[PDB]
């Protein structure tokens, strides 16, 4: 049950894994 | 030095965007990390790592495994070179006489030589419609020279 | 908030106040 | 422990000679292995029937 | 039957050795993140970067107006901020 | 025994060792050891009644399972 | 009823608490190693077994980090049955006998975990407990394994309850790793101190330096050597089996085909 | 590096006891130690 | 004449060439 809030969270945090924060 | 100021700016922007989004949508103090978020990112990373090691192996094996195209002698050219000076006896046959052995025919040959393990093995291992029949012609007419 | 509390470190934390 | 080496032989006499007598030997072993520690100290002289 | 070579190099060792090499180099590529992430927490964990973007944008503004004397001067500030980590801490303080 | 023979031979007792004996209140039970002895005996009997040219690693099995019985009888 | 009682007494019970994950994982590492070595339909089978060892190790880590005795029970039951059913899918062996054996050890140590329980303190790297030289070498070796370090980090993050993101989790892991390595070195220097101003021992220098030089030699020269060696081998006698001289004469009908073969 | 491993191990201890509020707080110490090189010098002094 | 003391020294120092100290 991936919510849109979760979906942005996931995306942003993978971006933080590569890019800063 | 131009590249220095560009790098600094780029990094500073990325930080600013993150700071701004954290002010817009604050995260409670001490609120785990949301099971789903973790499962997603972690899962993706694991799958990517799986595709570094396993997937290439899979692809490789899949392509390489495909092997085996039936090759049957079209003709049975038996030249019984006899005369040392002039080798002759070239009575031979071609595809019409040559019989691609059927499944039933293959069973027959295999059973004929079933007692001998390796004999049967040869026949059985060779795929049906593989073992061809050498019906070489023996009639002459061709006189010799 | 998590952000502000992980970005709150200062020099006072590292003072040598009976750190056993 | 001789009571028990005999039990081993009883088992293997059956095993080697594949027959119906052999099945009987196998059974005699199975039994005196189960009900055996009892009659190792009760058949010492008390009725080794 | 005939056997069509769908390998190219050598399934047994040529492609195998290449695969191993790739894995190792991809290994190092991935390590390139989770090895020295702690050597940047001084240039990436800044609490408030507003004062630094002002500096950066002032350099840009001063290049559009072509007052390049001040470009050199504002670049000097940028490089000293990044030459002394303690001043970065001061300048990037959350509130003041 | 499951490494020297396969199929119905073993694959009942090894499964039970992992899922019943080792997953139990302290010492397995009494019924485990009894069923082990029983299964091994049955296997011997049916392999004797013929699989052909049966092997007997169930000799060393039955005898070790009866040795443990003696050890736990003495407590 | 009896089954329910067994399961109740395997979950609730009143037993102790041990951490045998280290040994369970080591058993699975040996299993992985022998399956990798045992590539010898067969490639496909060995590749499926690879994916399997891997997936099972990941699930094990999950249940360990989440301290689930019920989860471990379920996993054990399933795995026992499945591995034993894979003995029936032999159609694609000493390698397999050994794989079964080491998996049996894993099942025995796993069964122990379930019947004992999970201890409160589960976190903490096995090889960072003591600060000696062996711990140092083992830890560095673990870090040299292609992807073990990163897998451990991500995996642990996903199960362990944290407030931090992956980036920050990886930060604390890096810091700790480096700090441990430094500590081990500091400890060994306190254990075995080196006099002040004592050269550097000619032999030590000769060894390390020599190895480095030889490694550099093998970067440039050795490939050239190998290449030349293989390529140089050339030359397989090729002699005309027959001498077919067809003296095609007549423009219309070319003849004169008197010719010879190998005997001549 | 003894004082830094204590910090690191305290983060681990506080994650096992699930008092994750203090995880955030101890992480803040770790990042400031590594954000100011001069405080690292102070904290990593041989004796005191 | 590589002693065991020298042997550990060598090993540890190559480890220091790669890893810290
Ligand atoms: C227990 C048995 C150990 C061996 C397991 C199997 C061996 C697999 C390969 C091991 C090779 C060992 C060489 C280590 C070299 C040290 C470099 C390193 O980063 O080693 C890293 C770990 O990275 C690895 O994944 C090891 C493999 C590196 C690749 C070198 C192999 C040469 C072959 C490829 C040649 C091309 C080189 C790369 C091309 C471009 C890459 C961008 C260790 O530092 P660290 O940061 O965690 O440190 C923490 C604080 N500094
Ligand atoms: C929000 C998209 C899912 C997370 C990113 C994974 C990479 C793309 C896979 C599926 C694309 C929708
Ligand atoms: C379809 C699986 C991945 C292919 C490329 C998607 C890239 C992933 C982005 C991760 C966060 C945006
Ligand atoms: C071919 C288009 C897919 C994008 C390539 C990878 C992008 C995501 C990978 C890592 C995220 C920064
Ligand atoms: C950082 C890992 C996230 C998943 C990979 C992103 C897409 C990159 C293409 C690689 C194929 C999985
Ligand atoms: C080199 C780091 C210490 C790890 C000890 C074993 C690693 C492999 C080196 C020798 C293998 C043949
Ligand atoms: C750092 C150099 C020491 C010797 C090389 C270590 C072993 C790596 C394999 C390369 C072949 C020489
Ligand atoms: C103590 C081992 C010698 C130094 C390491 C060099 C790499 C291995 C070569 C010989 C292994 C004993
Ligand atoms: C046999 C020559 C080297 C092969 C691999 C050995 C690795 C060397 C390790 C250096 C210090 C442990
Ligand atoms: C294949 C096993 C040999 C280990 C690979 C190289 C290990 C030593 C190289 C550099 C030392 C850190």
């Amino acid at each position: 049950c991936c919510e849109s809030s979760d979906c942005l969270e996931i995306c942003m945090e993978c971006c933080g894994i590569c890019f800063p924060s | 030095s131009w590249m220095c100021v560009e790098d600094i700016y780029a990094n500073i922007f990325i930080i600013k965007c993150s700071r701004e989004t954290e002010k817009k949508y604050p995260q409670p103090k001490g609120q785990k990390k949301k099971k789903i978020v973790k499962y997603g990112m972690g899962g993706l990373i694991i799958l990517f790592l799986i595709a570094i090691i396993w997937f290439p192996l899979l692809f490789m094996s899949l392509v390489r495994s495909v092997v085996g195209v039936v090759n049957q002698p079209i003709d049975v050219t038996v030249t019984l070179k006899l005369g040392g000076y002039e080798p002759l006896f070239t009575m031979s046959a071609q595809q019409p006489s040559i019989i691609p052995f059927t499944a039933q025919a293959y069973e027959e040959l295999s059973r004929q030589f079933d007692p001998q393990p390796l004999a049967m093995q040869f026949i059985s291992q060779y795929s049906p419609e593989d073992i061809v029949t050498a019906q070489i012609e023996g009639s002459s007419g061709a006189l010799w020279r | 908030d998590h952000a502000t509390v992980i970005h709150s470190g200062d020099y006072f934390l590292f003072e040598s106040d009976s750190e056993e | 422990y001789l009571f028990w080496l005999v039990l081993v032989v009883v088992f293997v006499t059956g095993a080697t000679r594949i027959s119906i007598f052999g099945l009987g030997y196998l059974l005699a072993c199975f039994y005196l292995l189960l009900f055996g520690t009892a009659l190792l100290q009760r058949d010492t002289r008390a009725r080794l029937v | 039957k005939v056997s069509p070579p769908s390998l190219g190099f050598l399934a047994g060792y040529g492609i195998m050795g290449l695969y191993v090499s790739i894995v190792l180099v991809i290994g190092k590529f991935v390590r390139g993140f989770f090895s020295e992430i702690s050597h940047s927490i001084m240039f990436e964990e800044l609490p408030c970067v507003d004062r630094i973007l002002k500096l950066c944008q002032d350099i840009f503004l001063v290049r559009e107006t072509r007052e390049l004397e001040l470009e050199e001067e504002l670049y000097a500030k940028l490089i000293f901020l990044y030459r002394s980590p303690e001043t970065m801490i001061k300048w990037t303080r959350e509130k003041e | 025994n499951h490494m020297v023979t396969a199929s119905a031979g073993s694959l009942v007792l090894p499964v039970l060792v992992f899922l019943w004996a080792m997953l139990s209140i302290p010492r397995p039970s009494k019924r485990f050891w009894m069923t082990a002895i029983v299964f091994t005996e049955i296997a011997v009997v049916v392999k004797y009644l013929f699989t052909d040219g049966y092997i007997k690693y169930d000799l060393v099995q039955l005898m070790a399972l009866f040795f443990h019985r003696s050890q736990l009888l003495c407590y | 009823p009896l089954r329910r009682f067994f399961h109740d007494i395997l979950h609730t019970k009143y037993r102790a608490a041990t951490d045998v994950y280290a040994l369970m994982f080591l058993a699975d590492v040996v299993d992985f190693i022998i399956i990798i070595f045992g590539f010898w339909q067969v490639p496909e089978a060995f590749l499926v077994m690879l994916l399997i060892q891997f997936s099972t190790m990941v699930v094990d880590r999950a249940l360990y980090l989440r301290k689930t005795v019920l989860g471990k029970l379920a996993f054990q039951v399933a795995l026992v049955l499945a591995i034993h059913l894979w003995m029936f899918f032999i159609l694609p062996n000493v390698v397999a006998q050994l794989w079964y054996f080491v998996k049996c050890i894993y099942f025995a140590l796993s069964a122990y975990q379930i019947r004992c329980g999970y201890p409160t303190r589960i976190l903490g790297n096995f090889l960072t407990k003591k600060y000696n030289h062996l711990n140092l070498f083992l830890f560095q070796g673990f870090r040299l394994v292609p992807f073990l370090v990163e897998l451990r980090a991500v995996m642990d993050w996903v199960w362990t309850d944290t407030t931090l993101s992956l980036s920050s989790w990886m930060c604390v892991e890096d810091i700790y790793a480096n700090i441990f390595i430094i500590k081990c070195s500091r400890e060994t220097e306190k254990k075995y101190p080196q006099p002040k101003g004592q050269k550097k021992k000619k032999i030590v220098k000769y060894g390390m330096g020599g190895l480095i030089i030889l490694f550099l030699i093998a970067i440039i020269w050795f490939p050239l050597l190998f290449m030349s060696l293989v390529r140089s081998v050339v030359g397989v006698v090729n002699q005309p089996i027959d001498v077919t001289v067809t003296l095609k004469l007549g423009g219309y009908e070319p003849l004169f085909t008197m010719s010879a073969q190998q005997p001549s």
